[PDB]
């Protein structure tokens, strides 16, 4: 009886820090809903070179990572984006199929294609170009 | 009044699921025999360098072969007179001199003496008795010194034909057959939001939140340390709080109404 | 010929604004100040030498205050000191 | 409880060492109270030194310093 | 009895298997295993984290209930008078740990 | 040079953090003294001064006087459990004693 | 040249050098004068000798060659000047002086 | 580890005053404590004397005065005598 831990509020207080970080745990950053709204509504319409900021990026917002398999996580993000976006946007939030294992399968399917063959770094390229050499692929980071 | 706990049912209790070991040592050599049978250019070893679980396998399959934490541990026994060093899941979490390859709280590798032995365990348990290409994951906007040190360990220590770095969430995007969207990926170290426009990541404006599953575990440990205030007779590890979070936490839909009437007696 | 008079006066006119204090009483209060100073400083020095440190940090002063002053006195003193050091750091 | 481990016989012996011929039955509980107050004072200081030193173990030196602080200097330890 | 455990310790080992592919010419450098502060000091990317500016709903930090008012002595958000009682008689050294769990402890230096 | 802000103020204090620092440093308590130490010690000295002077003014009002004197300081230092424990082996000049007559000596 | 200890130069068994170091490194003063450790070593040696002499006598009286804590207690409490110097001091395994108050005897 | 003590010198003095007598480890601990305690007392009082009279040096004269304040009666006279002998031998050599 003494060796028992009861959980009441910790069920809904701990996975809530993703949405209200500055109040529950004091991390002085923004919530997930507010970051998604900042990107969808204030940066992407102001970026030249793309056609439709709400009509394209809202077609597929899906959730990938391991810290996602909580009950009712996509619905919270959908209600937040529904509160932020204009009325009539075809919002459809879904998730990946194998959330903790698709990060491996995507690089498994990518590994032996022509873009990957055009993005490798061989040994003599490491001997010549140096150490911090970046083949600019559309998935990797920015070249330097 | 005896009513509020007279007809109350007996409790349904759940035990502790601590991340222990598991009784398996496979020296799997049946993958190299299939890898040497394929034509060249279509054989590569893919390593997901995850902060919670480094995964590794061959590209022509669907499940990864090795899925281990970056835990290693080295010892010296004077009662036996021998130096031990095993790594991965073979550590039991009875002895623990555990240090991790990832820095606690950030998915940037800065403990290279651990990462070298982790990669050593990977290449041993895959089977290397002798030169395949390597596709390896990293974090978003990685520091250049970490990439330099990782490339130096790949070329100089082991000897590899080629390696290429990529972002694992974007690989899971490309496997999920998307073209243009908003990838939100909550990892073990940080939660990234990355806009992708026609199979191209717009990394000039992606934003990472500094919260993750490790922060879930540590904050859960702090709240169970401060809830049970007068002293709890029990070892409060971080990993058992992580397994509490994995199966006893859910994001509530309407938080400010659910929260204020949560600790009522009725129910 | 330096004395904590000035400061005793400023504190007095903060806590009982229209009340004065006599010259003899000022002497006694100054002696009080010197005595408490000495005791705390000395206990702090001892704690330092005992822990093989060569510096009297805020943490030495805190522990000295907790050893010297009784009960509520100790608690309130710790509080005030902590508040002061915090404000100093902020500025 | 544990204070009642300071038994009536133990207190008798200490009174005998001090030259006491006859002991009223009320002395035993008074002695326990007096002892508890003394130990609390010394242990409070000993723990205070222990905490300062960033230790979890109370040492002989912490007790010796606590006793010297209170004017009851102990020779034989340290 | 402990022979099975000893065999499990012996077979789970890296030095028991010879490294048939490690290059012995390579030598490790000492100046590794740094921190993020040190690596950022070397290069003076990863500054795309963004703060917020919005009203925050302040909850309790003893319990998880919504709490509307704090204290002068200890600066703790608290729900009602039971939690106020447990705040004003808690043993010392923990009233700072609640602000440590919430953040902005500001420990002395 | 930028304007000289007194440390007492930088601290929100009436007491002289400056002098306290001199006395700790020039006073051989140790080889090195932090800034924190002066600040904290000055604060603690102010607090106890405040308590004593407050109780003393309370006593002075109780006796309808405007001026704190030694007897007042003494009666203050003796009516508080905590100050009397802090100053239990201190003699205050011109302080006198607290009024006390045993029961057995009182008229019966 | 050959080293001559300040102890031997002063005619003392007690360590003048060690005492000098302890006076410097114990934060007692900014400066420690050359005569100070010699004087302090002389005094500590004297008082050491005085207690050990009386303790040796106490040991002899109990027909033992080893000074045990009991002998230090008997040595200290039977000399008025030691008992005034060490009045507030407790000695482990020292015991008490044999002393029954006059009115308790039959 | 390393833990220096006065046990050596205590033993040297013992074998001058009573050659046939020995000393137990517990008694040696007490003697080690005693030397430390009276060192701290005399050095401490000499420190105060120096500070009071606005002097920065614990000279022989401070130690002498400290000894007169701390030791009772004949112990003061004898201690002051041996100290005066010691500094005389030292300075004359
Ligand atoms: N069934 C589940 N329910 C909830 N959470 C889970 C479940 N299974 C795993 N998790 C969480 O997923 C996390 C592991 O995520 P994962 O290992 O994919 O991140 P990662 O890819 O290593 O991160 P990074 O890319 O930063 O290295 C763990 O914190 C665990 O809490």
């Amino acid at each position: 009886e003494t060796h028992r831990v009861h959980l009441n509020v910790e069920r809904i207080r701990v996975p809530e820090v993703l949405f209200q970080p500055a109040a529950i745990a004091g991390v002085d950053q923004a919530g997930l809903v507010e970051i998604a709204g900042d990107i969808l509504c204030q940066r992407l319409p102001s970026l030249p070179g793309i056609q439709d900021a709400p009509d394209a990026f809202l077609r597929d917002v899906f959730l990938t990572g391991g810290n996602t398999l909580f009950q009712n996580f996509d619905e919270r993000l959908r209600q937040g984006l529904m509160a932020l976006l204009p009325v009539g946007a075809p919002l459809r939030v879904r998730r990946a199929q194998d959330a903790i294992l698709d990060a491996w399968r995507g690089a498994a399917g990518w590994a032996c294609t022509e873009e990957a063959k055009a993005a490798w770094i061989t040994r003599e390229e490491y001997l010549e170009k140096g150490g911090e050499y970046i083949k600019e692929h559309d998935l990797g980071n920015a070249f330097a | 009044r005896d009513e509020p706990w007279k007809r109350l049912p007996p409790p349904t209790v759940y035990p502790v699921k601590e991340a222990r070991f598991e009784k398996y040592i496979p020296p799997q050599l049946d993958g190299r025999e299939r890898a040497l049978a394929q034509p060249p250019g279509q054989v590569a070893i893919v390593i997901d360098n995850g902060s919670h679980s480094v995964r590794a396998g061959w590209n022509f399959e669907d499940k990864p072969r090795l899925a281990i934490p970056p835990i290693m541990s080295k010892y010296r026994d004077r009662k036996m007179g021998k130096t031990f060093s095993f790594a991965g899941s073979d550590c039991y979490a009875a002895r623990s001199h555990i240090r991790n390859a990832f820095e606690a709280g950030t998915g940037i590798v800065s403990n290279w003496d651990v990462m070298e032995h982790v990669l050593d365990y990977v290449f041993v348990k895959l089977g290397m008795n002798e030169d395949m290409p390597i596709v390896m994951t990293e974090a978003v906007a990685n520091l250049p010194y970490s990439r330099k040190s990782m490339s130096e360990i790949i070329f100089e220590c082991y000897g590899a034909p080629s390696l290429v770095y990529g972002i694992d969430s974007l690989f899971s995007f490309r496997h999920n057959q998307g073209q243009t969207g908003l990838v939100v990926s909550s990892s073990y170290s940080a939660t990234h939001v990355i806009p992708v426009y026609n199979r191209k990541a717009l990394l000039s404006q992606a934003i990472r939140l500094n919260w993750g599953g490790w922060h879930m575990a540590e904050y859960m440990l702090k709240l169970l340390k401060l809830k049970y205030y007068t002293g709890f007779p029990g070892k409060l590890n971080s990993s058992q709080t992580e397994h509490m979070v994995r199966d006893f936490c859910y994001v509530s839909l309407d938080y400010d109404r659910e929260l204020a009437g949560y600790l009522d007696w009725t129910g | 010929k330096e004395s904590y008079s000035v400061y005793v006066y400023k504190v007095l006119k903060q806590v009982h604004p229209d009340t004065g204090i006599s010259s003899k009483a000022m002497g006694i209060m100054n002696s009080f100040v010197n005595d408490i100073f000495e005791r705390i400083a000395g206990e702090a020095s001892r704690l330092a030498h005992y822990n093989k440190r060569s510096t009297i940090t805020s943490r030495e002063i805190q522990t000295a205050v907790r050893l010297l002053l009784p009960g509520e006195l100790a608690k309130h003193a710790v509080s005030e000191g902590t508040k002061a050091v915090t404000k100093y750091t902020s500025s | 409880d544990n204070i009642q481990g300071i038994t009536k016989p133990a207190i008798r012996r200490l009174a005998r060492r001090g030259g006491v011929k006859r002991i009223s039955g009320l002395i035993y509980e008074e002695t326990r109270g007096v002892l508890k107050v003394f130990l609390e004072n010394v242990i409070r200081d000993a723990v205070t030194y222990t905490e300062h030193a960033k230790r979890k173990t109370v040492t002989a030196m912490d007790v010796v310093y606590a006793l010297k602080r209170q004017g009851r200097t102990l020779y034989g330890f340290g | 009895a402990q022979a099975a455990h000893q065999a499990l310790v012996e077979q789970l080992d890296l030095h028991s298997i010879h490294k048939t592919f490690r290059n012995p010419n390579w030598r490790p450098n000492q100046r590794r295993n740094k921190t993020i502060k040190a690596i950022l000091g070397e290069s003076q990317t990863n500054i795309e984290s963004a703060p917020s500016l919005a009203p925050m709903k302040h909850y309790c930090d003893v319990t998880g209930l919504p709490a509307p008012y704090l204290d002068p002595k200890t600066r703790l958000r608290y729900h009602n008078k039971e939690i106020f009682a447990m705040i004003r008689n808690l043993p010392q050294g923990m009233g700072e740990q609640f602000l440590e769990a919430r953040g902005a402890h500001t420990v002395l230096k | 040079r930028a304007k000289a802000k007194t440390r007492s103020s930088r601290a929100g204090l009436q007491f002289p953090v400056g002098r306290v620092h001199r006395l700790l440093r020039k006073g051989n308590y140790a080889e090195r003294v932090g800034a924190g130490a002066p600040v904290y010690l000055a604060a603690v000295l102010e607090y106890l001064t405040a308590e004593i002077l407050e109780l003393a003014g309370n006593a002075a009002r109780d006796n309808k006087k405007t001026r704190i004197i030694p007897r007042h300081l003494q009666l203050a230092i003796r009516n508080d459990e905590e100050l009397n424990k802090l100053l239990g082996k201190v003699t205050i000049a011109q302080g006198g004693v607290l009024p006390n007559i045993q029961a057995v000596l009182l008229p019966k």
